[PDB]
């Protein structure tokens, strides 16, 4: 009777119970199979690992990301991820819980149908529903019209939504997100003279990104500021206790979102894809999209990112337009939270697809 | 059946990425049907996976593994790794000594022994267990003594008297002096034969110390040992290496023994 | 005054979520 909410991302699965204010399980969306025969002491032979243990044991495994740029691309592996989610992470029997799943903007219909078939036929859920991630994020902010920027580990989208209706002709997809920024930070820190050779050293770079980086309001001025003083430097103590000190890499890293050319990508930056998305919509709803730009996803967490989007959109939009960026503090889990709310609403209960209905349709 | 225990100093990604050091380590490992590797400092099993990749590049089942989680009482952790040839022996069961609570293993050992039960159809002994220990130098007497309790645990758990206990026990020099041997039940009990004697040099360094040991219990197993077969494997001499190249591989020699 | 109008209005009013402790 308690519903589940499973938000599957390119990098992380966020899963938990509808009505809770945060996912209880958040773990890497990866499956690893051993490259060699053997066991861990005290254990039997295992055919695969999922999530945290796959990452921690990666050295003897072959890894697969079943979700690429938000879209499920390997079904056997995705089935392993859902199985792990239900039984190992949430520790529930999926046959006794309605399950809400999320999907990316523009997910092909055949993909959603396959998701649906697996939930009913493999996991035997009593009911389920598939929601668009961006729309859930808009909902989580108490809004039913607006434009969402959703940026995760693998993909960034802009999705304009009008009275709950995501407008697919105006959705923009940018194949640049957190994983790219982590790799770029490793690159520029290496150019400064640091080295990240072992697996443990390399894993630290994502933590540096998450703790030290930020988006400059004026990039060229910020570069001058970093060059003329040490005021922008910040230190990061490595596991061993050695403390390192980083200046302009802090803001050069997420600047890539506004200038994808930093990573060799000939593509508009997120301010311009936002604007292009709005301009694809009827002129008469644009005022409502500009005044309701909601940021969602881990890659929107950089300090400064809302102020910078406000500046750049202001420069693109008509001079009299009210522009507002909404960047909730919980926004790394916004899609999940929107699902937890929606699945809880009394007015939603008639929207579940039941196994009875599935049993009669297709 | 050729068995060895090898403390490879800071075995890990950097050492396994050195093509030269990797090639010598592979050559050493391939001497053996079972080898215990100690001092595995490999946070994500990457060095272990690379060693397996080399050993199995031709036949995928040349070597199989048993590997522990990282062990140690504080932040400094090491794994035990067994590599074995599955066509020679099969693993029947494994466990990690834990002395009765999920943390209590660390009450008597810094790195709780890994214990593997093998079926071995080519030797006189048909089933036998190996207990691995890389002892903490400053607790060597007490840890080697505690192996006697591990042996008792094996007997009770698996109903089996044939047990080899081996590894870098730090069992000589400043860590276990001559007068201390009488405090170690694994030595004073006539149940055990110590195949590597106190006179042996098991260091690749300039110390003369019998740190690494092979101890056998159980008469079948004792009867299976090839007399004179148990010794350190001086890989500097074997491979005509300089001392510096030798030390880059490890500061210890494997200790090995042959079973018939 | 349909169910969808009802649903959207409810989305706008919000929901009291249970705290998930760290
Ligand atoms: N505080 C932070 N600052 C910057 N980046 C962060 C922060 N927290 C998380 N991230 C990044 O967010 C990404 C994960 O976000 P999210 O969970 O929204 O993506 P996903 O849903 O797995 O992927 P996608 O939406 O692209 O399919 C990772 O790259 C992570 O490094
Ligand atoms: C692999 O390890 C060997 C042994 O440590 C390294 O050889 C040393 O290299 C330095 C040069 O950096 C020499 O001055 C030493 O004399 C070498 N030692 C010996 C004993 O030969 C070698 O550099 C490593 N290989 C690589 C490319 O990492
Ligand atoms: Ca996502
Ligand atoms: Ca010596
Ligand atoms: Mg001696």
């Amino acid at each position: 009777t308690t519903a589940l909410v499973c938000d599957n991302g390119s990098g992380l699965v966020k899963a938990g119970f509808a009505g809770d204010d945060a996912p209880r399980a958040v773990f890497p969306s990866i499956v690893g199979r051993p490259r060699h025969q053997g066991v861990m002491v005290g254990m039997g032979q295992k055919d695969s690992y999922v999530g945290d243990e796959a990452q921690s044991k990666r050295g003897i495994l072959t890894l697969k990301y079943p979700i690429e740029h938000g879209i499920i691309t390997n079904w056997d592996d995705m089935e392993k991820i859902w199985h792990h989610t239900f039984y190992n992470e949430l520790r529930v029997a999926p046959e006794e819980h309605p399950t809400l799943l999320t999907e990316a903007p523009l997910n092909p219909k055949a993909n959603r149908e396959k998701m649906t078939q697996i939930m009913f036929e493999t996991f035997n859920v009593p009911a389920m529903y598939v929601a668009i991630q961006a729309v859930l994020s808009l909902y989580a902010s108490g809004r039913t019209t607006g434009i969402v920027l959703d940026s995760g580990d693998g993909v960034t989208h802009n999705v304009p939504i009008y009275e709950g209706y995501a407008l697919p002709h105006a959705i923009m997809r940018l194949d640049l997100a957190g994983r790219d920024l982590t790799d770029y930070l490793m690159k520029i820190l290496t150019e400064r003279g640091y080295s990240f050779v072992t697996t443990a050293e390399r894993e630290i770079v994502r933590d540096i990104k998450e703790k030290l980086c930020y988006v400059a309001l004026d990039f060229e001025n910020e570069m001058a500021t970093a060059a003329s003083s040490s005021s922008l430097e910040k230190s990061y103590e490595l596991p061993d206790g050695q403390v390192i000190t980083i200046g302009n890499e802090r803001f050069r890293c997420p600047e890539t979102l506004f200038q994808p050319s930093f990573i060799g990508m000939e593509s508009a930056g997120i301010h311009e894809t936002t604007y292009n998305s709005i301009m694809k919509c009827d002129i008469d709803i644009r005022k409502d999209l500009y005044a309701n730009n909601v940021m969602s996803g881990g890659t929107t967490m950089y300090p400064g990112i809302a102020d910078r989007m406000q500046k750049e959109i202001t420069a693109l939009a008509p001079s009299t337009m009210k522009i507002k960026i909404i960047a909730p503090p919980e926004r790394k889990y916004s899609v999940w939270i929107g699902g937890s709310i929606l699945a809880s609403l009394s007015t939603f209960q008639q929207m579940w697809i039941t196994k009875q209905e599935y049993d009669e349709a297709g | 059946l050729k068995i060895a225990a090898f403390n490879i100093r800071t075995f890990g990604e950097t050492k396994m990425s050195n093509a030269t050091l990797a090639s010598y380590i592979v050559r050493i490992v391939r001497r053996y049907d079972i080898v215990l590797i100690q001092e595995v400092r490999d946070s994500h099993l990457v060095a272990v996976g690379k060693l397996l990749d080399y050993l199995n590049q031709d036949d995928p089942n040349t070597y199989h593994y048993v590997v522990s989680e990282p062990l140690g009482r504080n932040s400094y952790k090491e794994r035990y790794l067994f590599l074995f040839r599955p066509n020679k022996v099969s693993v029947l069961d494994t466990y990690q000594y834990d002395d009765g609570c999920e943390s209590c293993g660390n009450d008597s050992f810094s790195r709780e022994p890994a214990v593997v039960k093998f079926s071995s159809h080519s030797t006189k002994v048909k089933e036998f267990a190996i207990v691995a220990l890389h002892s903490a130098p400053s607790d060597a007497v007490a840890e080697i003594n505690s192996l006697y309790d591990v042996y008792l645990d094996v007997q009770q758990k698996w109903h089996l008297n044939d047990v080899m206990l081996m590894g870098d026990f730090n069992a000589d020099c400043s860590y276990v002096t001559s007068s201390q041997w009488s405090s170690i039940r694994l030595r004073t009990s006539s149940t055990f034969q110590w195949l590597i004697p106190d006179s042996a040099d098991t260091t690749a360094t300039s110390t003369n110390c019998a740190y690494d040991r092979i101890v056998v219990a159980g008469s079948l197993l004792q009867s299976s040992v090839v007399p004179g077969s148990a010794a350190p494997f001086d890989f500097q001499a074997a491979y005509g290496l300089s001392n510096e190249m030798a030390l880059a591989i490890s500061d210890h020699y494997p200790v090995e023994v042959t079973l018939t | 005054s349909d169910a969808r109008s009802d649903l959207l209005s409810a989305i706008r009013q919000g929901f009291q979520l249970r705290r998930v402790e760290e």
